[PDB]
């Protein structure tokens, strides 16, 4: 034989073993999730440990295969991933310290709490009441104090841990050949070895900056409109032309502006699409919702769910002594097994979440025969975009009218459509500039350009300059404001959602164009469009065997991410915001400070 | 490839690489492998008479 044959046989053996081992680990984790017992915990821990040990030993053995004698361009990528993912370069003490830091961060974030002053008799965690207080309470002073207390009790105690973690990550990057930890994170989208499709790790920063610059007018118009609306509620606490406080965003972290939709609704008198009432009146249960979702997936040409999925996916929680997590998740165990774990209720939001999970499962079902190492998408945002486009297509009123839950006599006009577009904007675009700002801040903290003793000062400068939101109460270097977020606490890439939005909007526009859809873009459906389904399935089967640029071009015909679909989807909303902001100043004033 | 009416069953050491793997070592596996017929398993691991 030759080196190529040896590598192919080794990869096949590793894939066959890893499929079974990962299936066992995922099955144990699913048993723990749907049946929380000590034995299930022990089994899941043992399965995960054995899977990790198998990955480590396989990666260690794979280091004997050079990457300069492969002409398949698929075996080489798999071997490189095996060598770089399951193997370790840091010393034992460094890895132990990093794992200890991660465990401490997870424990402190999971059980974080703060409560009323001068009364430690009773206190509540962030999840039970603090989110409810931030999303429902209208008291400016209490919300400001709660935000300040949470930041003080999180960042002050997380600053040493975050510093140690980032120093260890910088040490790991120094041991590596990449520029820094942020460079390593950006290298996920890097494509090499192909002429005409090569990519660079540093291009992502410039692309994200360009997209943010393009989206700047829409976001600044939205911020000006929100400030003008809030001026009628908190005129003294909010400057008429200044920056909104960070604790008036409807949530602790200020990620999403959806919680303020009810307070600042442009038109509260227009009728709303209430499918929950029709679902309740017509006895629409979880079984019927799942059947309708399967029917919709069949209509777009995707194959129906089989008996294995139905008997493996839980629908409703058994309850009583049995307790399970209600976080909606989709399971990809391999071996032709896929499960959905979610607590489902009769709401439109739960319908959208169910469509999201079903789209993710269908995406996971598109590489059943592909190798285990190739059973994944080229880009981390493609999976989320595929999961979300089905929900976006189902969320349109056309499908609701077709099913019959929406009244056939319902009408659509300027006001309702503008309100829907503004709700979608507050849901999606409300975090995209925040996403860019936080990803850039993580890039700087990983690279180390910003001095550590100036980390907080640069964070405040970025918040006052790019975000356009002024801090109600400042913090010195003793605090760590970003550490209060889940993504920063678990050290996850904070660019997935920004790319996912563009990918899903490009896919939606391309499928609407392929479906010969007519009328405004935001009222489009692909329920009876099989050409769009075939175009999507062309990208679905590619997986990691093809570059992400080629996969995107096969659907939308673009060599890079574009925000033009996003801008076009909200063009009437942009015009309405421009018309409304005639007498409202647009921009952020850095000199002004609420704290004198 | 086999021959008509064959009963080849052997968990012997497969010659996967170029080296004469008469014993054991790296890139040395076995051709015959366990199936694992599971009722939960669907396509690829289902019994057929
Ligand atoms: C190299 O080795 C690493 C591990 O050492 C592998 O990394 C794993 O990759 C998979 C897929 O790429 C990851 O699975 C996805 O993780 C995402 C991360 O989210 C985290 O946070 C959420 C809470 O917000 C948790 O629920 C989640 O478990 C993660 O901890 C998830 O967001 C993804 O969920 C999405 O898809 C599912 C369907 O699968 C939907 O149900 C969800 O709603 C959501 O849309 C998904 O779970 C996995 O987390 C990675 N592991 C780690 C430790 O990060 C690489 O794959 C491997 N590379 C190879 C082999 O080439
Ligand atoms: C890179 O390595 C992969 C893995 O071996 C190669 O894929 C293999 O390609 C051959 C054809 O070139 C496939 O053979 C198939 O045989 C059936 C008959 O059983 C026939 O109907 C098919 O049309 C096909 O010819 C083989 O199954 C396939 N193996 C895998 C695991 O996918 C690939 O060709 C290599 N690439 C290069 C450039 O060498
Ligand atoms: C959960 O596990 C226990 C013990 O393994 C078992 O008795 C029980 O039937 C399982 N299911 C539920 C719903 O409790
Ligand atoms: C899937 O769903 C049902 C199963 O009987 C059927 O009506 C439908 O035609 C099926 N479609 C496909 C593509 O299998
Ligand atoms: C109202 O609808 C008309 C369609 O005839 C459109 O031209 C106009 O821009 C809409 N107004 C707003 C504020 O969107």
């Amino acid at each position: 034989s030759t080196i190529e044959e040896q590598a192919k046989t080794f990869l096949d053996k590793f894939n066959h073993e890893a499929e079974d081992l990962f299936y066992q680990s995922s099955l144990a984790s699913w048993n723990y999730n749907t049946n929380i017992t000590e034995e299930n915990v022990q089994n899941m821990n043992n399965a995960g440990d054995k899977w990790s040990a198998f990955l480590k030993e396989q990666s260690t053995l794979a280091q004997m295969y050079p990457l300069q004698e492969i002409q398949n361009l698929t075996v080489k990528l798999q071997l490189q991933a095996l060598q770089q993912n399951g193997s370790s370069v840091l010393s034992e003490d460094k890895s132990k310290r990093l794992n200890t830091i991660l465990n401490t961060m997870s424990t402190i974030y999971s059980t974080g709490k703060v409560c009323n002053p001068d009364n430690p008799q009773e206190c509540l965690l962030l999840e039970p009441g603090l989110n409810e207080i931030m999303a429902n309470s209208l008291d400016y002073n209490e919300r400001l104090w709660a935000w300040e207390s949470w930041r003080s009790e999180v960042g002050k105690q997380l600053r040493p841990l975050y510093e140690e973690y980032v120093v260890l990550k910088n040490e790991m990057a120094r041991a590596n050949h990449y520029e820094d930890y942020g460079d390593y994170w950006r290298g996920d989208y890097e494509v090499n070895g192909v002429d005409g499709y090569d990519y660079s790790r540093g291009q992502l920063i410039e692309d994200v900056e360009h997209t943010f610059e393009e989206i700047k007018p829409l976001y600044e118009h939205l911020h000006a409109y929100v400030r003008a609306k809030l001026m009628n509620a908190y005129p003294s606490y909010i400057s008429p032309i200044g920056c909104l406080p960070a604790h008036l965003l409807g949530d602790m972290w200020g990620r999403f502006w959806t919680n303020l939709y009810s307070l600042t609704v442009p038109f509260g008198q227009k009728p709303n699409i209430d499918v929950t009432d029709a679902m309740v009146d017509q006895a629409w249960d979880a079984q019927r919702i799942f059947k309708e979702a399967e029917k919709f997936f069949v209509s777009v040409g995707l194959p129906n769910m089989t008996q294995g999925f139905w008997e493996n996916s839980m629908l409703t929680d058994p309850g009583n002594v049995q307790k399970a997590v209600c976080h909606p998740t989709a399971w990809d165990l391999g071996k032709g097994d896929f499960r959905i774990l979610m607590c489902t209720k009769v709401t439109m939001d739960d319908f959208l979440t169910a469509h999201h999970e079903m789209g993710h499962i269908q995406y996971d079902m598109a590489y059943a025969a592909q190798p285990f190492l190739l059973r994944n998408g080229a880009n981390e945002g493609f999976h989320e975009a595929v999961g979300e486009i089905m929900s976006l297509s189902a969320a349109t009123p056309k499908h609701l009218k077709s099913i019959g839950l929406l009244s056939p006599d319902f009408q659509e006009d300027n006001e309702t459509e503008i309100n829907f577009l503004l709700k979608q904007a507050l849901t999606i675009v409300g975090t995209l500039p925040f996403t860019y700002m936080l990803e850039k801040w993580r890039w700087m903290v990983f690279k180390g350009e910003i001095p550590k003793d100036q980390w907080m000062k640069k964070w405040w400068e970025m918040k006052r300059e790019i975000v356009g939101v002024v801090e109600p109460v400042p913090h010195d270097e003793t605090y760590c404001d970003p550490a209060s977020l889940f993504h920063v606490s678990n050290d996850y890439s904070f660019i997935r959602y920004y790319t996912r939005t563009l990918y899903q909007f490009q896919f939606q526009e391309a499928l609407c164009q392929a479906a010969k859809h007519e009328g405004p873009l935001h009222k489009c459906d692909i329920s009876n469009s099989t050409e769009a389904g075939q175009k999507l399935f062309n990208m679905l089967r590619l997986g990691k065997s093809e570059p992400w640029t080629l996969a995107l071009e096969n659907v939308v015909g673009a060599k890079n991410m574009n925000v033009r679909p996003l801008l076009n989807y909200f063009e009437p909303l942009f015009t309405w915001l421009k018309d409304q902001n005639k007498n409202s100043f647009v921009g952020w004033s850095t000199d002004w400070s609420p704290y004198a | 490839k086999l021959k008509p009416f064959e009963r080849d069953i052997s968990t012997e050491i497969y010659q996967a690489g170029n080296k004469p793997c008469k014993g054991k070592g790296p890139n040395c596996y076995f051709p015959l492998q366990s199936y694992g017929f599971r009722p939960t398993y669907g396509v690829g691991h289902q019994p057929y008479r």
